[PDB]
């Protein structure tokens, strides 16, 4: 019944800075929100609950506000182990839902990604399959639009793609796409794309072959 | 110390049972409400359900999407806590985490002011058809189209594998700046597929060997497949 949203999605802030995430509900609710903090590979950790109150044991710069239909959670003088993901929960009325949560990442300068294209190899030919590949490398931040193209058609569904972790070390990220088509659908057309937008970009990048060559 | 930990996950082929289960420590179980939250992998989180402690007779409540599959027993003389999964679907394939429930303000009574304090590792239950299958590693050769300037860009394509995990070196470790193993994808066949490329100087491309080493332990598969340029 009541659904939770949670603006922004993705969120990029400095050491020292202060953020606020903004969880929105469908409905009013008082002040039944409680707050979680998730890092990956790990096990969500509680972290406040009634909106404003705090678990004991969370560090003071950690605050909450809100009532009625809108609640935000804000982090003063960000600390290295304060990048995750968060997630509001309203225990208002049964059935109980979570946000879909907001990543809270390094923010650095933007960078383009480098495209790269592969066309499938001989050897996966001789299986009967046909995979092209498109690579973005070491761009930020992470919205990107990939579009595949073959022949000039938009391809929509029968591709699928991969994001990276951000980088421990110049925290940009790399994605990967592979559009999969059988030898007789891949035989049938020449032209292969991938047309690539990003905020780096003057202007959108496309790579392209023929299967001939 | 106040702990939960959860066990029994498996890979469990659609229509079948599981029974996952959560071990409590530091705290009578019977008194406070246990819920199990699911998260899918790369996805956030979904309450799944709840059973009530002692004081409400140990009543149970299911989201929509487990309404009519799910179960909940308590055993708190062993404190344990089984949820029972029957006819499960592929969406049913996530995290299952045990939680504990407390209220705060209870003079108000078992309302809404509850918040889940404790949560436990988490179990992972996959389910799928696929049976146990190598995968094939194929050239992301590097060519006129996979060169920036001086940079170019090679890898390999490890398809068509199950279950996870795969591992991926170059050069037996020798090489590790500029590399990228991607998440694997899960394609429609039900089989797993992931690319490992790196970027290297473009005049490096003929001169110096790239190898890949893929290792897929549980076919037992090990392939070192050479890149060269096309």
């Amino acid at each position: 019944d009541i659904q939770m949203t949670q603006s922004p999605s993705s969120l990029s802030a400095s050491l020292g800075d202060s953020v606020t995430i903004t969880c929105r509900a469908s409905q009013t609710m008082s002040n039944f929100l409680n707050w979680y903090q998730q890092k990956p590979g790990k096990a969500p950790k509680f972290l406040i609950y009634a909106a404003s109150r705090l678990q004991s044991g969370v560090p003071s710069r950690f605050s909450g506000s809100g009532s009625g239909t809108q609640f935000t959670l804000t982090i003063s003088n960000l600390q290295p182990e304060d990048f995750a993901t968060y997630y509001c929960q309203q225990s208002f009325l049964f059935p109980y839902t979570f946000g879909g949560g907001t990543k809270v990442e390094v923010e650095r300068t933007v960078a383009a990604p480098s495209v790269f294209i592969f066309p499938p190899s001989d050897e996966q030919l001789k299986s009967g399959t046909a995979s092209v590949v498109c690579l973005l490398n070491n761009f930020y931040p992470r919205e990107a639009k990939v579009q595949w193209k073959v022949d000039n058609a938009l391809q929509s569904g029968n591709s699928q793609e991969s994001v990276t972790e951000q980088d421990s070390k110049d925290s940009t990220y790399s994605l990967s796409s592979t559009l999969t088509l059988s030898k007789a659908d891949y035989e049938k057309h020449k032209v292969y794309a991938c047309e690539v937008t990003h905020q780096g970009l003057s202007s959108p990048v496309t790579k392209s072959f023929n299967r001939g060559e | 110390e106040v702990q939960l930990v959860e066990s029994g996950g498996g890979i469990v082929q659609p229509g079948g049972s599981l029974r996952v289960s959560c071990a409590a420590s530091g705290f009578s179980l019977s008194d406070h409400y246990m819920d199990w939250v699911r998260q899918a992998p790369g996805r956030g989180l979904e309450w799944v359900g709840r059973s009530r402690n002692k004081e409400n007779s140990f009543t149970t409540e299911f989201a929509a999407s487990v309404r009519r599959r799910f179960t909940i027993s308590r055993d708190d003389s062993n404190s344990l806590l089984h949820l029972q999964m029957n006819n499960l679907k592929s969406e049913d394939t996530a995290v299952y985490f045990c939680a504990r429930v407390g209220y705060y303000d209870l003079w108000s009574g078992y309302s809404g002011n509850w918040y889940i304090d404790v949560w436990g590792r988490g179990t992972l239950v996959i389910v799928s058809s696929a049976s146990t299958k190598g995968p094939s590693v194929f050239p992301l050769a590097p060519s006129s189209k996979s060169t920036s300037g001086g940079t170019a860009a090679l890898g390999c394509l490890v398809k068509d594998y199950f279950p996870e995990p795969v591992t991926v070196s170059w050069n037996s470790g020798v090489l590790t700046s500029g590399v990228h193993t991607f998440p694997a994808v899960l394609q429609s066949s039900g089989l797993y597929s992931l690319s490992s490329v790196v970027t290297v100087p473009s005049s490096s491309l003929g001169t110096q060997t790239y190898i890949c080493n893929v290792n897929h332990k549980p076919s037992n598969t090990k392939v070192d497949k050479k890149v060269e340029p096309k």
